[PDB]
RNA sequence: UAAGGUGAUAUGAACCGUUAUAACCGGCGAUUUCCGAAUGGGGAAACCCAGUGUGUUUCGACACACUAUCAUUAACUGAAUCCAUAGGUUAAUGAGGCGAACCGGGGGAACUGAAACAUCUAAGUACCCCGAGGAAAAGAAAUCAACCGAGAUUCCCCCAG
RNA sequence: AGGGUGACAGCCCCGUACACAAAAAUGCACAUGCUGUGAGCUCGAUGAGUAGGGCGGGACACGUGGUAUCCUGUCUGAAUA
RNA sequence: UUUUGUAUAAUGGGUCAGCGACUUAUAUUCUGUAGCAAGGUUAACCGAAUAGGGGAGCCGAAGGGAAACCGAGUCUUAACUGGGCGUUAAGUUGCAGGGUAUAGACCCGAAACCCGGUGAUCUAGCCAUGGGCAGGUUGAAGGUUGGGUAACACUAACUGGAGGACCGAACCGACUAAUGUUGAAAAAUUAGCGGAUGACUUGUGGCUGGGGGUGAAAGGCCAAUCAAACCGGGAGAUAGCU
RNA sequence: GUUUAUUAAAAACACAGCACUGUGCAAACACGAAAGUGGACGUAUACGGUGUGACGCCUGCCCGGUGCCGGAAGGUUAAUU
RNA sequence: UGUUCUAACGUUGACCCGUAAUCCGGGUUGCGGACAGUGUCUGGUGGGUAGUUUGACUGGGGCGGUCU
């Protein structure tokens, strides 16, 4: 699913509006990318399906405290 | 993205250096390959 | 004239029976609607 | 608890019982085929076909038990690849399915009304989906108030059509 | 109270008011064990990709309106007593 | 019943029996009636209490002005000889009733729209795997032999057995007519008719699902249903019409 | 050959043949929120779409309109800043 | 004020392993490479699809005429 793995950011859905205020239904996806991110601690990389806002988690708290939060959750990787 | 460098980089300076990169450079470069550390203290 | 039942046991059981029944989410629905009308026979198995 | 009793249509037959093991009622046990989550594999539900271990045989065979999947944990093991990790096997523990309403969440109409119709309405209704509990949710102020003060949340009557 | 009995029963029958009853299992309420759980006090700490913002949408009685407040798909991004 | 007007040859009713259409809740106004009266009345709730408590509120006793504000006045205007609205009428709470509002709102009735399911045992197309095609014709390519050619080409005889080839049963169709039309049959029967080795036909099983399928294309077919299937739901949709 | 099962079998549909056009392969195109699958275990002598409809003789003039293809100087022009 | 580079990313190239596997993942390598592609925003195009509108009078309706 169009899921990120660090933020749990989904897809939410809301309305088209157009000029004459006709309401059609959408969708808005997160900005998911697949990256492989170096774990030093490790040694290896680890790919994580991933928001560009969870790459900036990533940069603030480092890649060992996040995969330590998606042990905790139970999500694999 | 602000690091500390650890092995000398050219374009950019010497051991313990702080320097703004842009975050690509850092993320898939100068940190995977020990050139840099984030600037963490 | 050739009208619209052909039987055919197999046929039968393969589109209809309990375990086609069973085998999804609406099927089991079925089922459950037809416990809870008291239905003495749940599928034509 | 008892002088009656062996459920009904439903008589009969053959019996049981009358001072307490007849029947009847209640507590706790025992037994509880096959299908069904169905879980050893399969399957057109109530069927077909196994493996392994034990025990017993009249050598023909027989009986019993276990063997699903996923999650977590542990042990043993174990690639590409050096260490390793992935992976594999076993064990323990838990889950699974069903159920009328109420409850929280993910999605979400249209007819209709507007005397047409698109904004708007119907309505976050119907419906689909996930999850729970005896209730749920909410909840201990980054709340209101108005210079006076109140003191978490929930529900009812007002405020007020 | 009520029901039954060959028509309408306080006194025919079963009940009813009232008074009693449990070998066994069990809900509850207190009681005291064991097991785990740790209170008190002083000193310190005080939730960041967050608040806030731009863009799109949604929620608020409130339809973007002069529109506060809340939620966030997207791009950003503080001060922290 | 509907109408300007119906014995009307306009509508409806074969008959009987039973059922079948102005309701209910809440708000609001007016009338009647009862209580109390410049007051009237409580809601939730408490209470074993139809009691009693509870006056939070609501309506009324003052209006004028957009409002600040003023107040038996006030607004208007710089200001009224003025002018507008007011002062100069008792209300309020029950109970019964008339109307209105929101609700299905007197009852029955659409064609339709939306949501979730069920259906390819009929039929359309496709996929896999099996089967069927009496009997009779015609005589393509090719081949052999002779003739012919420098060698080809060519040409005759024999052979050969092609084809969405021919005639015609099974089989598949459906052009005409009659019959039948409360049928023998919700599409047939009878006499004739077309194809009949193929773009053929058929058995078994499979796949495609509803704004979707499938269509050698007729809006055809998708279970006697098709310019949007069926079933259940929104649902008592709405019906200025009968 | 095919067709309106059930009032139309035809001059309708299809057809071999013809032409235009798209498509360089992870093809165009189609089904699918996607993963994928068909196209095709094919590869431009191939595949899709469109029109025409054996064969014979042929298929004239018009690019102003609408489309498509190419251009890219200039005018105009979004978010953004 | 050109291109080059590799390290993100792509690979429906090759090989290796999980493995009895034309899926998938991991590894090695080649090719491509900050392009492609996807998210949010945004201009264009958009009967492909959807919801609808498309007046009344009238010697029937339409056409014409009319509407203050
Ligand atoms: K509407
Ligand atoms: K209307
Ligand atoms: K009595
Ligand atoms: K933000
Ligand atoms: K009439
Ligand atoms: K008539
Ligand atoms: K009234
Ligand atoms: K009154
Ligand atoms: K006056
Ligand atoms: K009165
Ligand atoms: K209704
Ligand atoms: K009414
Ligand atoms: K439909
Ligand atoms: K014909
Ligand atoms: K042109
Ligand atoms: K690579
Ligand atoms: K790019
Ligand atoms: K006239
Ligand atoms: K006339
Ligand atoms: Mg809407
Ligand atoms: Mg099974
Ligand atoms: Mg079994
Ligand atoms: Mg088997
Ligand atoms: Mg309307
Ligand atoms: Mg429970
Ligand atoms: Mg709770
Ligand atoms: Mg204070
Ligand atoms: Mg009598
Ligand atoms: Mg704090
Ligand atoms: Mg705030
Ligand atoms: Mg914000
Ligand atoms: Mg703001
Ligand atoms: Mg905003
Ligand atoms: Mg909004
Ligand atoms: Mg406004
Ligand atoms: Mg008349
Ligand atoms: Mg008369
Ligand atoms: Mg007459
Ligand atoms: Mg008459
Ligand atoms: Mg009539
Ligand atoms: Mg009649
Ligand atoms: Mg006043
Ligand atoms: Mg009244
Ligand atoms: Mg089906
Ligand atoms: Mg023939
Ligand atoms: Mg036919
Ligand atoms: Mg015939
Ligand atoms: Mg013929
Ligand atoms: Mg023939
Ligand atoms: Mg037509
Ligand atoms: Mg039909
Ligand atoms: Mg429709
Ligand atoms: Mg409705
Ligand atoms: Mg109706
Ligand atoms: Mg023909
Ligand atoms: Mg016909
Ligand atoms: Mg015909
Ligand atoms: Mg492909
Ligand atoms: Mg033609
Ligand atoms: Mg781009
Ligand atoms: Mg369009
Ligand atoms: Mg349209
Ligand atoms: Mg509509
Ligand atoms: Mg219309
Ligand atoms: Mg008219």
């Amino acid at each position: 699913s169009r899921v990120c793995q660090v933020t749990g950011k989904r897809p939410v859905t809301g309305n088209n509006r157009s000029h004459a205020l006709n309401a059609t239904k959408r969708r808005f996806l997160p900005n998911l990318h697949s990256h492989r991110f170096w774990v030093e601690s490790e040694k290896r990389f680890v790919t994580l399906r991933v928001s560009a806002k969870g790459m900036r988690v990533i940069d603030k708290k480092g890649i060992d405290t996040v995969l330590a939060e998606l042990r905790a959750r139970g999500e694999k990787y | 993205m602000q690091v500390i460098l650890l092995d000398k980089v050219a374009n950019l300076g010497s051991l313990g250096d702080q320097v703004n990169v842009k975050a690509g450079y850092a993320r898939n470069f100068l940190v995977p390959q020990g050139k840099a550390v984030p600037a963490t203290k | 004239m050739k009208r619209t039942f052909q039987p055919s046991v197999l046929k039968r059981n393969r589109s209809h029976g309990f375990r086609a029944r069973m085998a999804t989410k609406n099927g089991r629905q079925v089922l459950a609607r037809r416990r809870a009308k008291g239905r003495a026979r749940l599928t034509v198995s």
